[PDB]
């Protein structure tokens, strides 16, 4: 009989339902402080709530020139600028109306800032990953000297040495945070298979970005997407309100399922990828170059 | 702006020529090329109360090299006494180099630096180096390779030289 | 203006040379050439000296002009005729005599005159005893006539003090030394004398001061009887200890006095002690603040202090057993432990380390007296319990300011120094071994004994500390780290059962203080205080699975925190828990069905996608250690797999993508993956072990493959642009998967352990890729690690890899010979490498050296000289160590080693001299003399054949006594013929006596400096002569 310290309390944020940790399910179906079962009610006001209060102009600027001088808010440095999801838990009653799912690769989430003749890749934390050239307008040596920046938002996977472009808040140096989730996704769809050699590998560009593709939550679309081959291997799926701005930080107006978890938190086929989790010498090579 | 004349000695392969190139370039000499005498070597730190000029005397430590000792001491204004604390050797002289310095410069501020504590098989343990203590001197374990405590002597000596406890660096323009 | 003076034979002016010693001292690049040609000013001789210092910026000129003279003195002065050395002691004193007078010797600088009267201590150390007799008498008289001479003598006599007794050994001789050691003994009363007159009557403080100066220096060595036996404590204490100006000096003196053993003065040292502490007590008033009068304090007010502390913690130290037993200095000791106290609180790092230096020394003395608590309870009568020691009764209340101390000030206990390695690769290391950590052991030891002695005191003091952070508010980040830096260091000073309580209260409290504090930035550095505590206390977790489970998952959600360091934290407590709690996670806990391992492998990519790469490499290395628990072969290979399944598909991708196309290994991106592939590898392997022979073993052949593809392009690189190209990203990028794939092969063989495994398997495909790669490499291209690999793994295999030594010794040997035989300075890290090579093959693989053709080894062995002539002290050093090993593996093969000393020992032994008698070797002093003990005492009996070749009545001893002793006449020409007799007769005398044998040589170095001519004898011989066979005998009778 131990007596032992609630250690699982310990908490830093107020997000509610981190993906920072296991669904609410899991642990206490009644769950913790920082936890709920209601995302309905905030998704409501939140979305009733933007009516431009934010110069996100100003703030492109700022990631774009690294310059904070400064002369319920935005974060200040290249940390927090991503939009996050918390699990999927209030499955709407609308869903399938207004909600869209972007299947995501095993990869890394990055915060990309092309601008002044380069192209950056951050974590959340804004810590530094990667410099390099690409075609994002301002990404690379060849481009305009002057507010061409672009700020995307990815998931970097190593295999196929692709940024899958996840969301766009700023293009040619034309901020889209006000603009809505629907906006966002076709504008992406429209122009990055517009750009030169942006999907491709050479010396100016190194890195290929590829858009994701989104479908729609019909129980027809979404058994028929979990019965669909990808480019890569499958993480996850973010499911989006087509209303929302861009907001960084967590929010409710995206929520975040593994395949496995779908098929049973609503009602879909669950046969293709939902599955929860003389002496010796014997090595042969691969290469095959000189012994 | 004002300027000092620092005098830098200690034993050969110590790591004062290493250290003080570091200072003035931020690269990092892997080879052993012994100073003959002396070089006179300007280093400039920016502090909250103007800029400060050292001109560090970069002597030499092998006795074939040492040209005119004592003479390069002469109206010095700081010291820093170096030793190499994988050559227990190098602090036991550090009494002649600091016995030397002193019938030259009867009290300027001196520092006394073991340096190459970034590597891993250490011979001179802290728990011996303690010669500083009766003779009113300042200890900091260095390295010029990692630049640990790489500015410790320097801040120091511009604190005791200017008169300001709370003098700080700051590299401004 | 040139400046160049060799002329002697023309007028040579003053003007002229007066104004180069000013570029010397002023201008700029000019003065390299100034400062170059000065030093060229010192080749024929000082007939310039006289009319330099005649005829006059000015005093610096004198100055250059007595260094001359000061060399003359220490070398020829011997042989020089008897009128001139006269001439030359009456211009000095005469010289001497003149500046101290004149009104004006405070500006003519205290410099000038340090040198003239170092000049006459120069003199006085050739002839004071036997051609200068009357020279204490007459300057006790000039002393005692004027004031302005007895200052300056008494500085004369402070440096003569230090030159015979401070800094003699290697400057002088040994029987010389003593001889002045001696004659400075058999004449110190008048000395002493004078002291103690000025100290009486003179009131003249500038003087006055010199002599507590000069005494200062005599405290050293004189005789105890004018110590304890006269007024000196009485006078110091009484007169000079509280007046300002004399209060540094007179302090310092006393600390000298109590440093000595008391066996004899048992009553001095107490009314020394007593005396002080009335008079400190009147000078720095009990309840007066030390730190600041030290904050606010200036040099003189500032060095009291630490002298003070000085004093204390050298007397307390080495008289405390003393304060105690009698019971009248009760008082005293607990003022004194009073202050010690009130200087422990001053801000100053050097003096805190002085202060805690007699802490520890304290509570480690009571600990010994005994290491348990005092039985916690009263007796049955209400009487008192009596298990009080009796001396830690003495110190009960000041161990409890001291445990107070110690978790008030508690030091940081990691240092991490951020610092990107040579690649521009940014990353965090650890030190290990600095003096800031030795302050954290330190404090922690102190603590840790106060603990033994009495834990409820420490249990309480942390539970006021924290309490005051919680509600109290003394809530800051300094103070909130340096408790939970105190709190973990006395992990394991407790019974199992109180860290229980203790633990689970501590943190309770730490959750709560989370909670109520707002802010990411306060809840941070709590969750990480927390962390951190809750990493030093393993035994905890290894009791209480869920806890430890708790904690895990905890962790890998403080994960994807992106607050500033959150990450750092939460990696490291990580790793600590798994090195520390592995067999948990491995096997299944009550309470669920499978190990935890399971879930962790289950679910790398979602607990680790938001860290940084290192991060990665970190996690990797803990979870490691959990596999390498796990015993089951079949499980732990099955483990080994899933646990290596992420890095391997990014690496069986690149892989199937080069065998199409080998360029794909050149892609800036692809090399960067490698790299980073690796490293997990590495850390992986190194947690795991010999074990990862399953991952190891699948990679291996493929993984050597880039490896020459990566060494073939940088090479080819380099030659087409030279090494000015490995100074750009993609060819360090390239450097690094090289290093990294050798850390991996020498890493796992190290840990390896199936010898002829490891030979036949892993090592063959080691020489194409490697080894043959490194030959076919230009010069600027070819990795130094190639040879420290190397080194490592025959360091392991050893006599199972004998048999592979030479086609080794092809590749790399005479290849990398020629990129260090041309100087001693380029190539640093491969002469070093190349020689730890050198050493393990020697060392575990001597067979090898003869198989090989007698040429191929007559090539190594030169080598071995080339590495104890180099001035890097680390390459000399190994090379004396492969010398001094290899001449005994010789040793032990009879037969052949008969040839050996036919055709090496001779020379050996030449090229060991020549090292020894050069100023730039002394660091190989022990080792020099340690090998050619070994060498002659051989000589007396082992070497079975004729060297000479003229039969056996020129025995080989005689025969190396007669060629060392040319060998020495020959190369030091000057020596007379006893001088070189007393050596030779010393190297078969002493060939025991390792230490004295390093005196001998050390005398030599000494003599061979000067001119002692064939003329005068100084050297005592007869008296020496037989202290040599009074070692001779030695060997022979024990
Ligand atoms: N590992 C390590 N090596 C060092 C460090 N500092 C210097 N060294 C090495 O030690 C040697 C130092 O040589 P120098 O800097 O010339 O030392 P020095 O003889 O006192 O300087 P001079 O005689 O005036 O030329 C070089 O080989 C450096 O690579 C250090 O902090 N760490
Ligand atoms: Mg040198
Ligand atoms: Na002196």
């Amino acid at each position: 009989p131990l007596q032992l310290p609630p250690l699982e309390r310990l908490t830093l944020s107020q997000d509610l339902n981190s993906t920072a940790a296991p669904h609410p399910r899991l642990s206490q179906y009644k769950s913790k402080y920082s936890s709920l079962e209601q995302s309905e009610r905030r998704r409501r006001l939140l979305e009733l709530q933007k009516s431009k209060r934010l110069d996100y102009v100003n703030h492109a600027r700022r990631l774009a020139e690294d310059d904070w001088t400064g002369m319920k808010k935005l974060p200040k440095h290249y940390a927090n600028q991503l939009m996050l999801s918390e699990w999927l838990i209030d499955v709407p009653s609308d869903l399938g109306q207004e909600w869209i799912v972007v299947v995501c690769p095993v990869g890394k989430r990055a915060l990309i800032v092309a601008s002044r003749g380069s192209t950056s890749a951050y974590t959340k934390s804004g810590y530094c990953v990667n410099r390099f050239s690409s075609l994002l307008p301002g990404g690379n040596r060849r481009n305009s000297t002057a507010k061409d920046y672009t700020i995307l938002d990815c998931i970097y996977n190593e295999v196929n040495q692709t940024y899958y472009v996840l969301d766009v808040m700023c293009w040619r140096g034309h901020p889209f945070y006000d603009c809505q989730t629907d906006f966002r996704f076709y504008w992406m769809h429209s122009k990055l298979p517009e750009e030169e050699g942006l999907g491709e590998k050479t010396k100016l560009n190194p890195f290929k970005f590829v858009g994701l593709k989104n479908f729609p939550c019909t129980p027809e679309s979404l058994c028929d997407v979990l019965s669909m081959d990808f480019p890569f291997e499958v993480d996850g799926l973010l499911f989006y309100h087509k209303q929302t701005h861009y907001s960084p930080g967590s929010t409710p107006l995206v929520g975040w399922l593994r395949p496995y978890m779908v098929s049973d938190v609503l009602g879909v086929a669950v046969p293709a990828g939902p599955l929860t989790t003389s002496s010796h010498s014997p090595d042969h090579p691969g290469c095959l170059m000189e012994n | 702006q004002v300027q000092f004349k620092l005098v830098l000695v200690g034993d050969g392969g110590t790591g004062k020529t290493t250290f003080v190139k570091r200072h003035l370039t931020g690269e990092f000499e892997k080879k052993y090329v012994a100073t003959l005498g002396v070089e006179v070597h300007p280093l400039v730190f920016h502090t909250n109360r103007g800029p400060i000029k050292f001109n560090v005397w970069d002597t030499a430590g092998l006795e074939k090299f040492g040209g005119l000792r004592d003479g390069y001491y002469i109206q010095a204004q700081c010291a820093i006494i170096m030793f190499d604390v994988t050559s227990r050797v190098t602090y036991k002289n550090v009494p002649n180099w600091h016995r030397d310095l002193v019938r030259v410069c009867e009290n300027i501020p001196i520092v006394l630096c073991g340096n190459k504590v970034d590597i891993k098989d250490r011979k001179v343990k802290a728990k011996s180096i303690v010669f500083h203590r009766k003779k009113n001197l300042q200890y900091y374990d260095i390295s010029a390779k990692s630049n640990y405590n790489f500015e410790k002597p320097f801040l120091w000596l511009a604190r005791k030289l200017i008169g300001d406890p709370n003098l700080e660096f700051v590299a401004m323009p | 203006h040139a400046a160049r003076q060799l002329l002697d034979f023309s007028q040579k002016l003053d003007i002229n040379l007066l104004d180069n010693v000013v570029n010397c001292l002023y201008h700029g690049e000019g003065a390299q050439q100034r400062m170059a040609q000065e030093v060229l000013t010192h080749l024929k001789e000082h007939p310039d000296a006289w009319t330099r210092v005649d005829t006059i910026q000015n005093m610096n000129t004198k100055y250059y002009g007595l260094q001359i003279l000061e060399n003359v003195i220490k070398t020829r002065w011997k042989i020089l005729p008897r009128n001139q050395c006269e001439g030359i002691k009456k211009y000095v004193v005469g010289l001497i005599i003149k500046t101290s007078s004149d009104p004006t010797c405070v500006e003519k600088e205290k410099v000038y005159i340090g040198k003239l009267n170092m000049i006459l201590v120069q003199i006085l150390k050739q002839e004071w005893p036997k051609h200068w007799p009357t020279f204490i008498s007459d300057i006790v008289g000039a002393s005692r006539t004027s004031e302005s001479l007895c200052q300056n003598n008494m500085v004369i006599l402070k440096l003569l003090s230090e030159e015979v007794f401070d800094f003699s050994s290697g400057q002088i001789t040994q029987v010389k030394a003593k001889h002045l050691k001696d004659s400075m003994c058999n004449e110190f009363s008048q000395i002493f004398q004078l002291c103690q007159f000025v100290m009486e009557n003179s009131q003249n403080a500038p003087l006055v001061h010199a002599t507590l100066e000069t005494l200062l220096r005599f405290l050293n060595w004189i005789p105890l009887g004018y110590i304890f036996e006269t007024k000196l404590i009485s006078t110091l204490i009484y007169k000079f200890l509280n007046v300002p100006m004399f209060r540094n000096v007179s302090l310092k003196c006393l600390t000298e006095i109590a440093g000595v053993s008391v066996s004899q003065y048992e009553e001095q040292f107490e009314t020394l002690f007593t005396l002080t502490m009335m008079q400190l007590k009147q000078m720095l008033p009990l309840n007066t603040n030390i730190r600041l009068a030290y904050s606010n304090g200036k040099d003189d007010e500032q060095n009291f202090i630490q002298n003070l502390s000085l004093f204390l913690c050298t007397f307390l130290k080495e008289h405390g057993q003393l304060l105690e037993k009698r019971l009248n200095l009760r008082e005293a000791l607990m003022e004194a432990l009073h202050y010690m106290l009130l200087v422990s609180e001053v801000e100053e790092t050097e003096i805190f380390k002085i202060c805690l230096e007699y802490w520890n020394h304290l509570a480690a003395e009571l600990y010994r007296e005994s290491p348990f608590s005092t039985s916690a309870s009263p007796l049955l009568s209400g009487s008192q319990h009596f298990d009080i020691p009796p001396r830690r009764q003495l110190y009960l209340t000041v161990l409890s300011k001291v445990r107070l101390l110690m978790v008030s000030r508690m030091a940081k206990p990691e240092e991490v120094l951020v610092v990107e390695n040579d690649q521009g690769e940014v990353v965090r290391e650890f030190m290990k071994d600095t003096d800031s950590i030795n302050l954290y052991k330190n404090m922690r030891e102190t603590l840790v004994y106060l603990t033994h002695l009495d834990y409820v005191d420490t249990e309480i003091i942390m539970t006021k500390k924290l309490q005051n952070q919680v509600n109290g508010t003394e809530w800051s980040w300094k103070n909130l780290n340096t408790l939970c830096w105190a709190i973990g260091s006395i992990s394991g000073a407790m019974h199992e059962e109180d860290e229980k309580r203790f633990l689970v209260t501590v943190i309770k409290d730490l959750l709560g203080l989370c909670e109520q504090k707002r802010g990411k930035d306060n809840k941070a550095i709590i969750a990480s205080n927390i962390m951190y505590i809750v990493g030093q206390y393993p035994r905890f977790l290894r009791a209480h699975w869920k806890f430890l489970k708790t904690v895990v998952n905890k962790l890998f959600e403080f994960m994807h925190e992106t607050h500033d360091g959150v990450q750092d934290m939460a990696c490291d407590t990580f790793i600590k828990i798994a090195q520390k709690c592995r067999r948990h996670f491995v096997q299944v806990q009550v309470g669920e069905v499978m190990p935890f391992i399971d879930e962790i492998l289950n679910n790398i990519n979602t607990i680790i996608c938001d860290l940084q790469p290192q991060q990665v490499h970190t996690f990797y290395e803990a979870v490691g250690y959990m596999i390498g628990a796990q015993t089951d072969q079949t499980v732990q290979e099955h483990l080994i797999e899933k646990y290596m399944l992420l890095p391997n598909q990014v690496w069986d991708s690149i892989i199937q993508q080069a065998t199409k196309n080998v360029d794909i290994l050149k892609d800036p991106e692809t090399v960067k993956q490698l790299g980073s592939i690796l490293k997990t590898n590495v850390r992986a392997c190194k947690a795991v072990g010999h074990p990862f022979v399953i991952q190891l073993g699948r990679i291996y052949l493929d993984m050597l493959n880039v490896y020459k593809c990566l060494s073939e392009n940088i090479s080819a690189a380099i030659q087409a642009n030279g090494e000015m190209v490995t100074k750009q990203p993609l060819i360090r990028s390239m450097r690094t998967v090289k290093r990294e794939t050798l850390k991996l092969i020498s890493g796992w063989v190290s840990r390896s352990n199936d010898p002829q495994m490891v030979a036949e398997n892993f090592v063959p495909p080691l020489l194409d890729a490697v080894l043959i790669d490194y030959q076919r490499n230009v010069p600027a291209a070819r990795e130094p690690e190639v040879l420290s690999t190397m080194a490592i793994i025959v360091n392991k295999l050893g006599g199972h890899i004998t048999a592979e030594i030479p086609q080794i010794f092809d590749a790399v040997f005479e290849c990398t010979l020629n990129m260090i035989n041309k100087d001693f300075e380029e190539y640093p890290e491969h002469r070093t490498n190349f020689f730890l090579l050198l050493q393990a093959v020697n060392s575990h693989c001597f067979p090898a050296f003869l198989a090989i053709p007698p040429a191929q080894f007559k090539l190594v062995l030169d080598s071995i000289i080339w590495a104890f002539k180099h001035t890097m002290r680390n390459v000399a050093d190994t090379g004396l160590q492969i010398l001094f090993t290899l001449l005994q593996n010789v040793a032990q093969e009879e037969a052949a080693a008969q040839s050996f000393y036919q055709t090496y020992f001779c020379d050996i032994l030449q090229h060991i001299f020549s090292v020894v008698t050069d100023t730039s070797h002394t660091a190989g002093l022990t080792m020099h003399a340690s090998i050619l003990a070994y060498m002659f005492n051989l000589v007396e009996e082992g070497k079975i054949s004729t060297p000479l070749n003229p039969g056996n009545p020129v025995n080989n001893q005689m025969f190396i006594q007669d060629y060392v002793a040319n060998l020495l006449k020959s190369a030091f020409p000057h020596l007379q013929d006893a001088q070189v007799k007393l050596f030779v007769t010393g190297l078969f005398s002493l060939n025991q006596d390792i230490p004295a044998f390093k005196e001998h040589l050390r005398d030599f170095l000494v003599q061979i400096k000067e001119f002692a001519g064939e003329d005068t004898s100084d050297l005592f011989l007869e008296e020496r002569e037989t202290a040599l066979r009074q070692a001779q005998e030695e060997k022979h009778k024990l």
